[PDB]
C-alpha cells in the first residue's frame, strides 16, 4: 500500500464523500466481524484509505461523537 | 350601506390650494407633524446610538 | 389522482360561486375532518445531544438567550435536554 | 408652481455669488474626501 | 455649443484663489491625519 | 518565486505550468493582435477631412466582425479546454498529503502510514537570517518527494483561506468542511513559494507555503525524523 | 346568483378620468392618447397640428420603418416642413381643454 | 420651499440632480479610500497596520464606488435627467417613488459609514463571504450594519428599476415605437431589467448570512450542514449581472456622445447596437461560476462556465466596431466628450480583452486571486464606467445647468486623468502573472517596483479630481450661458432649451402615425 | 403648457418618500441594537412610523384616483406593469430559498448524517395541516374569483359575501400555520433543515398576513363603494398578489413539506 | 441556468422576427457546433448475453425476424452476439 487509489465513484476536485464513505465502511465492517466473530475478521483497507484521505480533526470528532453516541452516521 | 364618494370628490377637488395629504382636514395635519416628529426624532436617536457604539 | 370532469362552458360569477360552494368549501371541510380524525398526538422524540441540531452560535435577542422564538417544551429540547 | 426657472435656479445651492459658492464646494466636496482619512484616525485610536 | 460672454467673468487671479482654496481643501485635513499617523499607531 | 521587476509568469516547475505559459501566450498574442487592430481602426477614423454623414448600410459588414470573433474564441477555447482536462486527469499517486488552512498558518498532515504532522508558520522578518525572503520564509517546510505524483487535500479549520504554489501552477481554495483535491507534481528539486490566496483576516498577508523538493531517499528519512 | 349595487364609471368617473371618458366617446381626442394619423402632407394637404400655445414639437418619422425620428418646433403661421423631408405641417388652435 | 422642491419632490429633473450631488460626494470618499490603499502599498511594510483596517478600507472603497457614485450617478441621475426628455414624458410614471429611491441612500451610506466606526468595521471584502463575514472571525454590528445599507441600497435600486420599466415601456408618443427611442433609453431599460432580476437574489443570500449570524441559522456553517459556497453562488448569481448593470448605461452615453460629435444623425447598425446589449445582458445571467473557478467544481461544469463567458465577446464586439463604423465619415469634433469618449473605446477594449484571458478556468487557477484581476475590473471600471460618466457629465452638463464649461480646462483635465489611471494600473497586470495576491497590506520585497510605479499613478488621478471640483466652480463663477446647440433635430433632450424648465412636455409632442 | 394635454398624472409634492427613507433607516438600524445592544425601542419607533407612511402615502393614493380622478386608462395601464414587475422581483426572492433548500437536500454533507432529512429530525407529515392549508389557500382562490366576477358584474353583496369568505380562509391559514410552528418538533437552530424550513414557509407566512391586510382593505373600500365595475385596480393588485402566494405555498409544499421530508 | 432579460414592451411581428433571427436561430447554430464538436464515436459496447435485454419472443414481423427495425450492426448486437 502507498496511499489511497483513485475511486471512480470520487472522480471529482471534492473528496469529502470519499473520506466520508470509507469512514463509515470501515467501522460498518468492523462491527460486523465483530458481532459474527468469523474468527474476528478484518477489514483494515477501508481504514487504511480514511485515514490516508481524512483529515486528523475529523476522525477524531466522528470518534468522540460515536463515543457518546451523537455521531450522525449509520453504522 | 352609504355610498357618498361624491360628497368627498367635491372635498378633493375643492381648488384650496392644498396638497393631497392636506387637503382632507385638520387630522391630516397633525397625523403628518407625528409623524415628521417622531421620523426626525428617531433620526437623531439613532445617530446618537450610532456615536456611542463608536466607541470601545 | 385526477384528470379533470364536469364542464359548464360558460363561466360567470354564478360559475365560480357553484364552484366555491359546490366544491372548494366542501374540500376544506373534509381534509378538516381527516386532520381532526389524524390527529394523532406524537410522543415527544428521544433527546440525543447531536451536535447539528440545536445550533447556538450566539444567544437569541430575547428571553434567556437560549429559548428559540415558538418554543414548545413538550416537543423541544434544550441543547442540554428536555425542559422539564 | 412659484419654482423659480433658468440657469442658477434649478439647483438647491445659491450659485449668486461664486466666493460664498467657493465656501460651500470646499466644504461640500471637502467634508467628503475628508470622512475616510478621520475614520482611520478613529479606528486607531481605540483600545 | 455657443454662448454669450460670462455675465461675471472670473480674472485670472480669481481662478488661482479658487484653484488654490480647491487644492488645499483636499490636501489640508488628509495631510494633517497622515502626518500624525505615528501618534495613533502609538496611542 | 518572483523576482524583481518580473513582467510575467514565475518559471514552470511542473507540465501543466509549462502548459499554462504556452496557453498563455498564445492568448496573449491574440490579445494584441485585436488591442492592436481596434487602435489602428480608431487612428484611421479620426485621420481625414473626407465626410460622409450620410446614411451607411450596416448588416453586411456586420456578419465579418459577428463571424470573426466567432472563429477566434474557438481558437483560444480549444487549448483552454485541453489543459483543463488535463488537469482533472486520471493519474494515480504514489503519496497523499493534507494541508488545513489555519487563521494565520497552514499545518500539513502526512497520513499514508504514520500519523506525521506538524506546523507551517512565517518566519517574522525580525528573526531572518541573512538570505532569507521577507514575507515568505516558514518555519516549517513541507518537504515532498520530486519527481512523484503527490495527491494534495486542501481544507481548513476556520474561515476560508486558499493554498497556491505559483510555480507548479496550482491554486485551491481551502473550505471548512470540505477536502478540495489537487494533484502536485514538481519536475526538479528546490525550495518554491507561494501564499495564501483568500481573504482570512488580519494576517492574511503573513501565512506563506514553501515546498522543498528532494530525493525519495531524504524525503523519507526526514518524514521519521518528524516523528 | 341575482342582485346589483356597484357604481359605473359613466356615473362615478369624475376628474380628467371622466374628461376623457366622455371626450372620448365623442370621437374627439384632447389628452393625445392616440396616435394622430398623417395626411398627404403636401403644401396644399399640410398634417394639422393641434396646439394649445403657438408652438409645439413635432416629431416626424420620415420613412415607416426609421429608428431615429426627426425633432422640431412647430409655430403659428405658415406651413412648416421636417427639415429631413418636407412633409407640411401647420399648427391649428386646441379646442376641447377642460 | 426649499423643503417642498427638495425633499418633497416629484420632479425626474431634480431628483436626478439631487443623484448627481450624492453621487459626486460619495465619489469623494471613495476616491480618499483608494489612496490611502495606494498610500499602504506604495513602500514596502506597513503604514496603517494589519489586514484588519486595511481590508476595512479596501472593502469600504468598492461598496461606496460602485453602490454609491456609479450607479446613483448613471441610473439615477443621467436616468432621471434624461430618459424623460428623450422619449417625450411629462415626467416618470411614479414621481412619488422615484424620490424615495433616492432618499433611501442617503440613510444607506450612512449604515455603511456607521459599520466603519464600531468596533473594528468590515474587513471582508466587497463580497463579504462567510465564515470571515460570520458571528465569530467577525463579531458584532459591523457586518450586520453592512448588510442593512446592503438591503436599502437594493430596495432603492429595484424601487426605480420599476419605475423605469414602467416609463420607458408606457410613457413614449403614441406613434413611436420601441425601435424608435434612443440607445441610452433602451440602454437603461435593460440595466433596469437586471436590476429587477439579480438584485433580489442577493437580498436573499445577505438575508441568509443575517439569520446565521443572528438567529442561529446554518445556512452557510458546515457544523449545521450548511456551504459556504452556497453563500458564493447566490452573491455572484446578483454579482455577474451587477457589473453589466455597471457597464450598460455607459454603452448608452458612448454611444450619444460618439454620434453627436461625429456630426452623424444616428449610430451606425441601430438595431445590432439594440440586439448586443439585449444579447450582454441575457449572456450576463449565464455565467456567474467564473468567479469560482478554483473551488472545487467538477471539470465539466468548470468548462461549461468558461465557454458561456467567452461568447460575450462577440455582441460585446459589435458594438466596439459600431461606435468605429460611426466615427466613419464623420466630420469630428474634438472636444472633450469626445476625448473620453475615445479613451473608453480603447481602453475598456484592452479591460474586457484581459477579461476573455481570466475566461479560461485553467488560466485563471494561476490568475484567480491575483492583482491581474484587479487590473481587469479597474481597466473597465476606472477607465470605462468611469470615462462614460465623465463624457456624458461634460456633455450634457450645459443642459443640466445652462452654463458652460471652460473646454480648455476640460481637456486638461482629460489628460491629467488618462496618463494617471494607466500609471496605476497597468503595472498592476505584471504584480498579476509574477504572482502578486489581492488583498495584501504588504507583499514580498520582489513586487516594490511595480508597486511604486502604482502609487504614484493614483497621485496623479487625485490630482485630476481636485482640479475637476475646481472646473465645476469656475463654470458657476463665470456664467456663460448657453445660446445655441447643434443637431437638436436628432437629439430631442436639447429642445428645450438650458435648462429646460421645470415641466416640460406639459402638452405633449406631435408624432404622426405614417 | 399651464393646462397638460396628456393624460398623465404630476402628483403633488409627497413628504411620504422622505418619511419612509427615514422609516427603512429606524428599522433596520433598530434591528441592529435589538441584536447587539439588547433594545427594540429604535425598532419599535420605526415600525411605527413605517405605518403611518403606508397608511398616508396609500391614502394619498386613494384620494387621487377615487375623489380626485386622475387615474386615467393611460395612467392605469401604467400601475398594472408596476405590479407584475413588484410580483416578478418577490418571485426571484422566493428563488434565493429554494435554491437554498435543493442546494441542502440533494448534497447533504456529513455532519447531518450524509442523508436527507438530517438524522434526529422529524418532518411534519405533508398528509396532516399541510395537506389542509393547501387546500384552504387554494378554496381561496376560487373565492377571489367569485368576488371578481360579481364585482365586474356589479353583484355588490356578492362581492363583499366572497371578498369576506377569501379573507377568512387566509387567517385561517395563519393560524394553522401559527399552531404547526409551535407544535414542531424542530426549530430555526436545528441545523440547516430547520432554517431552510423556517425562513422560507416563514417569509411566504409574513406574505400572507401582507396579502390579507391587502385585501381587507379592499373590502372596505368597497364597503365604501370605492370600486366600479370597471375601474377597481386596487382590487386586481390584490388578487393578483394573493394568486402568488398560493403559487408560492404550492412549491413550499412539493418542495419542502413532501420531497424535502 | 437564467432568469430572463431584454424588455422590449412592444411585441408586432417585427419584435418576433428579431427573436428569430436574433435569438432562436443563433441557438440552434450553437448547439449545432457543440453537438458537432462533441461528435465523439463511442466504441460498439460490450457484448454480454444479459437475459433483460435483445428481447425476443415473437420474431419481428420482417426480414430474418430477429433484425430489430433501425438495426445498426455496428453497435447493435444479435441475441447471440455482435452481427459481424
Ligand atoms: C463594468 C465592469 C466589468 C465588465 C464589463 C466586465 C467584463 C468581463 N469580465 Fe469581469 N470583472 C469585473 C468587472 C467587469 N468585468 C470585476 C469587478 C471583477 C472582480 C470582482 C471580484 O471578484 O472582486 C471581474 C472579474 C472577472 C473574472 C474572474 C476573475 C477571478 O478569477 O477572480 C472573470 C472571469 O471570467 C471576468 C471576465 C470578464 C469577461 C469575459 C468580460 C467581458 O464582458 C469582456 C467583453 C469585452 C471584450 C471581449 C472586448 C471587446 C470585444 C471585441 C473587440 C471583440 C473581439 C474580441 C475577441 C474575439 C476576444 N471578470
Ligand atoms: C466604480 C468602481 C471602482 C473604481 C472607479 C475604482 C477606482 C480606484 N480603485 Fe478600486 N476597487 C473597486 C472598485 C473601484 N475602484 C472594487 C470593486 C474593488 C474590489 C474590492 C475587494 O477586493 O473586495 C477594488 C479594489 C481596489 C484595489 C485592490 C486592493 C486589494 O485587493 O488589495 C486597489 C488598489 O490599487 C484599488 C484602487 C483604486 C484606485 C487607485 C482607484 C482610482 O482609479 C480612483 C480614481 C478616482 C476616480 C476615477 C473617481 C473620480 C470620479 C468621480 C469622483 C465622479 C465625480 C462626479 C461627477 C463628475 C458628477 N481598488
Ligand atoms: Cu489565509
Ligand atoms: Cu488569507
Ligand atoms: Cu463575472
Ligand atoms: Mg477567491
Ligand atoms: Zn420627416
Amino acid at each position: 500500500y502507498q496511499t489511497a487509489p483513485f475511486d471512480s465513484r470520487f472522480p471529482n476536485q471534492n473528496q469529502t464523500r470519499n473520506c466520508w464513505q470509507n469512514y463509515l465502511d470501515f467501522h460498518r465492517c468492523e462491527k460486523a466481524m465483530t458481532a459474527k466473530g468469523g474468527d474476528v475478521s478484518v477489514c483494515e483497507w477501508y481504514r487504511r484509505v480514511y485515514k490516508s484521505l481524512c483529515p486528523i480533526s475529523w476522525v477524531s470528532t466522528w470518534d468522540d461523537r460515536r463515543a457518546e453516541g451523537t455521531f450522525p452516521g449509520k453504522i | 350601506f352609504e355610498n357618498r364618494v361624491a360628497e368627498k370628490q367635491k372635498l378633493f377637488q375643492e381648488d384650496n390650494g392644498l396638497p393631497v395629504h392636506l387637503k382632507g382636514g385638520a387630522t391630516d395635519n397633525i397625523l403628518y407633524r407625528v409623524t415628521m416628529t417622531l421620523c426626525l426624532g428617531g433620526t437623531l436617536y439613532s445617530l446618537y446610538c450610532l456615536g456611542w457604539a463608536s466607541f470601545p | 389522482a385526477s384528470a379533470a370532469k364536469g364542464d359548464h362552458g360558460g363561466t360567470g360569477a354564478r360559475t365560480w360561486r357553484f364552484l366555491t360552494f359546490g366544491l372548494a368549501l366542501p374540500s376544506v371541510a373534509l381534509c378538516t375532518l381527516n386532520s381532526w380524525l389524524h390527529s394523532g398526538h406524537r410522543e415527544r422524540p428521544a433527546f440525543i445531544p447531536y451536535h447539528h441540531l440545536r445550533i447556538r452560535t450566539k444567544p437569541f435577542s430575547w428571553g434567556d438567550g437560549n429559548h428559540t422564538f415558538f418554543h414548545n417544551p413538550r416537543v423541544n429540547p434544550l441543547p442540554t435536554g428536555y425542559e422539564k | 408652481s412659484h419654482y423659480e426657472e433658468g440657469p442658477g435656479k434649478n439647483i438647491p445651492f445659491s450659485v449668486e455669488n461664486k466666493w460664498r459658492l467657493l465656501a460651500m464646494m470646499t466644504l461640500f466636496f471637502g467634508s467628503g474626501f475628508a470622512a475616510p482619512f478621520f475614520i482611520v484616525r478613529h479606528q486607531l485610536l481605540k483600545k | 455649443i455657443t454662448a454669450k460672454p460670462a455675465k461675471t467673468p472670473t480674472s485670472p487671479k480669481e481662478q488661482a484663489i479658487g484653484l488654490s482654496v480647491t487644492f488645499l481643501s483636499f490636501l489640508l485635513p488628509a495631510g494633517w491625519v497622515l502626518y500624525h499617523l505615528d501618534n495613533y499607531k502609538k496611542s | 518565486m518572483a523576482y524583481p521587476m518580473q513582467l510575467g509568469f514565475q518559471d514552470a516547475t511542473s507540465p501543466i505550468m509549462e502548459e499554462l505559459l504556452h496557453f498563455h501566450d498564445h492568448t496573449l498574442m491574440i490579445v494584441f493582435l485585436i488591442s492592436s487592430l481596434v487602435l489602428y481602426i480608431i487612428s484611421l477614423m479620426l485621420t481625414t477631412k473626407l465626410t460622409h454623414t450620410s446614411t451607411m448600410d450596416a448588416q453586411e459588414v456586420e456578419t465579418i466582425w459577428t463571424i470573426l470573433p466567432a472563429i477566434i474564441l474557438i481558437l483560444i477555447a480549444l487549448p483552454s479546454l485541453r489543459i483543463l482536462y488535463m488537469m482533472d486527469e486520471i493519474n494515480n499517486p504514489s503519496l497523499t498529503v493534507k494541508t488545513m488552512g489555519h487563521q494565520w498558518y497552514w499545518s500539513y498532515e502526512y497520513t499514508d502510514y504514520e500519523d506525521l504532522s506538524f506546523d507551517s508558520y512565517m518566519i517574522p522578518t525580525s528573526e531572518l537570517k541573512p538570505g532569507e525572503l521577507r514575507l515568505l520564509e516558514v518555519d516549517n517546510r513541507v518537504v515532498l518527494p520530486m519527481e512523484m505524483t503527490i495527491r494534495m487535500l486542501v481544507s481548513s479549520e476556520d474561515v476560508l483561506h486558499s493554498w497556491a504554489v505559483p510555480s507548479l501552477g496550482l491554486k485551491t481554495d481551502a473550505i471548512p468542511g470540505r477536502l478540495n483535491q489537487t494533484t502536485l507534481m514538481s519536475s526538479r528539486p528546490g525550495l518554491y513559494y507561494g501564499q495564501c490566496s483568500e481573504i482570512c483576516g488580519s494576517n492574511h498577508s503573513f501565512m506563506p507555503i514553501v515546498l522543498e523538493l528532494v530525493p525519495l531517499k531524504y524525503f523519507e528519512k526526514w518524514s521519521a525524523s518528524m516523528l | 346568483a341575482s342582485g346589483g349595487g356597484v357604481p359605473t364609471d359613466e356615473e362615478q368617473a369624475t376628474g380628467l378620468e371622466r374628461e376623457v371618458m366622455l371626450a372620448a366617446r365623442k370621437g374627439q381626442d384632447p389628452y393625445n392618447i392616440l396616435a394622430p394619423k398623417a395626411t398627404s402632407g403636401t403644401k396644399e394637404d399640410p398634417n394639422l397640428v393641434p396646439s394649445i400655445t403657438n408652438k409645439r414639437i413635432v416629431g416626424c418619422i420620415c420613412e415607416e420603418d426609421n429608428s431615429t425620428v426627426i425633432w422640431f418646433w412647430l409655430h403659428k403661421g405658415e406651413a412648416q416642413r421636417c427639415p429631413s423631408c418636407g412633409t407640411h405641417y401647420k399648427l391649428v388652435p386646441h379646442q376641447l381643454a377642460h | 420651499m426649499f423643503i417642498n422642491r427638495w425633499l418633497f419632490s416629484t420632479n425626474h429633473k431634480d431628483i436626478g440632480t439631487l443623484y448627481l450631488l450624492f453621487g459626486a460626494w460619495a465619489g469623494m470618499v471613495g476616491t480618499a479610500l483608494s489612496l490611502l490603499i495606494r498610500a499602504e502599498l506604495g513602500q514596502p511594510g506597513t503604514l496603517l497596520g494589519d489586514d484588519q483596517i486595511y481590508n476595512v478600507v479596501v472593502t469600504a472603497h468598492a461598496f461606496v464606488m460602485i453602490f454609491f457614485m456609479v450607479m446613483p450617478i448613471m441610473i439615477g441621475g443621467f436616468g432621471n435627467w434624461l430618459v424623460p426628455l428623450m422619449i417625450g414624458a411629462p415626467d416618470m410614471a411614479f414621481p412619488r417613488m422615484n424620490n424615495m429611491s433616492f432618499w433611501l441612500l442617503p440613510p444607506s451610506f450612512l449604515l455603511l459609514l456607521a459599520s466603519s466606526m464600531v468596533e473594528a468595521g468590515a474587513g471582508t471584502g466587497w463580497t463579504v463571504y462567510p465564515p470571515l463575514a460570520g458571528n465569530l472571525a467577525h463579531a458584532g454590528a459591523s457586518v450586520d450594519l453592512t448588510i442593512f445599507s446592503l438591503h436599502l441600497a437594493g430596495v432603492s435600486s429595484i424601487l426605480g428599476a420599476i419605475n423605469f420599466i414602467t416609463t420607458i415601456i408606457n410613457m413614449k408618443p403614441p406613434a413611436m415605437s420601441q425601435y424608435q427611442t434612443p440607445l441610452f433609453v433602451w440602454s437603461v431599460m435593460i440595466t433596469a431589467v437586471l436590476l429587477l432580476l439579480s438584485l433580489p437574489v442577493l437580498a436573499a443570500g445577505i438575508t441568509m448570512l443575517l439569520t446565521d449570524r443572528n438567529l442561529n441559522t446554518t445556512f452557510f456553517d458546515p457544523a449545521g450542514g450548511g456551504d459556504p459556497i452556497l453563500y458564493q453562488h447566490l452573491f455572484w448569481f446578483f454579482g455577474h449581472p451587477e457589473v453589466y448593470i455597471l457597464i450598460l448605461p455607459g454603452f448608452g452615453m458612448i454611444s450619444h456622445i460618439v454620434t453627436y460629435y461625429s456630426g452623424k444623425k444616428e449610430p451606425f447598425g441601430y438595431m445590432g447596437m439594440v440586439w448586443a446589449m439585449m444579447s450582454i445582458g441575457f449572456l450576463g445571467f449565464i455565467v456567474w461560476a467564473h468567479h469560482m473557478f478554483t473551488v472545487g467544481m467538477d471539470v465539466d461544469t468548470r468548462a461549461y462556465f468558461t465557454s458561456a463567458t467567452m461568447i460575450i465577446a462577440i455582441p460585446t464586439g459589435v458594438k466596439v466596431f459600431s461606435w468605429l463604423a460611426t466615427l466613419h465619415g464623420g466630420n469630428i469634433k474634438w472636444s472633450p466628450a469626445m476625448m473620453w469618449a475615445l479613451g473608453f473605446i480603447f481602453l475598456f477594449t484592452v479591460g474586457g480583452l484581459t477579461g476573455i484571458v481570466l475566461a479560461n478556468s485553467s488560466l485563471d487557477i494561476v490568475l484567480h486571486d491575483t492583482y491581474y484581476v484587479v487590473a481587469h475590473f479597474h481597466y473597465v471600471l476606472s477607465m470605462g464606467a468611469v470615462f462614460a460618466i465623465m463624457g456624458g457629465f461634460v456633455h450634457w452638463f450645459p443642459l443640466f445647468s445652462g452654463y458652460t464649461l471652460n473646454d480648455t480646462w476640460a481637456k486638461i483635465h482629460f489628460a491629467i486623468m488618462f496618463v494617471g489611471v494607466n500609471m496605476t494600473f497597468f503595472p498592476q497586470h505584471f504584480l498579476g502573472l509574477s504572482g502578486m495576491p489581492r488583498r495584501y497590506s504588504d507583499y514580498p520585497d520582489a513586487y516594490t517596483m511595480w508597486n511604486t510605479i502604482s502609487s504614484m499613478g493614483s497621485f496623479i488621478s487625485l490630482t485630476a479630481v481636485m482640479l475637476m471640483v475646481f472646473i465645476i466652480w469656475e463654470a458657476f463663477a463665470s456664467k456663460r450661458e448657453v445660446l445655441t446647440v447643434d443637431l437638436t433635430t436628432t437629439n430631442l433632450e436639447w429642445l428645450n432649451g438650458c435648462p429646460p424648465p421645470y415641466h416640460t412636455f406639459e402638452e405633449p409632442t406631435y408624432v404622426n402615425l405614417k | 403648457m399651464t393646462h397638460q394635454t396628456h393624460a398623465y398624472h404630476m402628483v403633488n409634492p409627497s413628504p411620504w418618500p422622505l418619511t419612509g427613507a427615514l422609516s427603512a433607516l429606524l428599522m433596520t438600524s433598530g434591528l441592529t441594537m435589538w441584536f447587539h445592544f439588547n433594545s427594540m425601542t429604535l425598532l419599535m419607533i420605526g415600525l411605527t412610523t413605517n405605518m403611518l407612511t403606508m397608511y398616508q402615502w396609500w391614502r394619498d393614493v386613494i384620494r387621487e384616483s377615487t375623489f380626485q380622478g386622475h387615474h386615467t386608462p393611460a395612467v392605469q395601464k401604467g400601475l398594472r406593469y408596476g405590479m407584475i414587475l413588484f410580483i416578478i422581483s418577490e418571485v426571484l426572492f422566493f428563488t434565493g430559498f429554494f435554491w437554498a433548500f435543493y442546494h441542502s437536500s440533494l448534497a447533504p454533507t456529513p455532519e447531518l448524517g450524509g442523508c436527507w432529512p438530517p438524522t434526529g429530525i422529524h418532518p411534519l407529515n405533508p398528509l396532516e395541516v399541510p395537506l389542509l392549508n393547501t387546500s384552504v389557500l387554494l378554496a381561496s382562490g376560487v373565492s377571489i374569483t367569485w368576488a371578481h366576477h360579481s364585482l365586474m358584474e356589479g353583484d355588490r353583496k356578492h362581492m363583499l359575501q366572497a371578498l369576506f369568505i377569501t379573507i377568512t380562509l387566509g387567517v385561517y391559514f395563519t393560524l394553522l400555520q401559527a399552531s404547526e410552528y409551535y407544535e414542531a418538533p424542530f426549530t430555526i437552530s436545528d441545523g440547516v433543515y430547520g432554517s431552510t424550513f423556517f425562513v422560507a414557509t416563514g417569509f411566504h407566512g409574513l406574505h400572507v398576513i401582507i396579502g390579507s391586510t391587502f385585501l381587507i382593505v379592499c373590502f372596505f373600500r368597497q364597503l365604501k363603494f370605492h370600486f366600479t365595475s370597471n375601474h377597481h385596480f386596487g382590487f386586481e393588485a390584490g388578487a393578483w398578489y394573493w394568486h402568488f402566494v398560493d403559487v408560492v405555498w404550492l412549491f413550499l409544499y412539493v418542495s419542502i413539506y413532501w420531497w424535502g421530508s
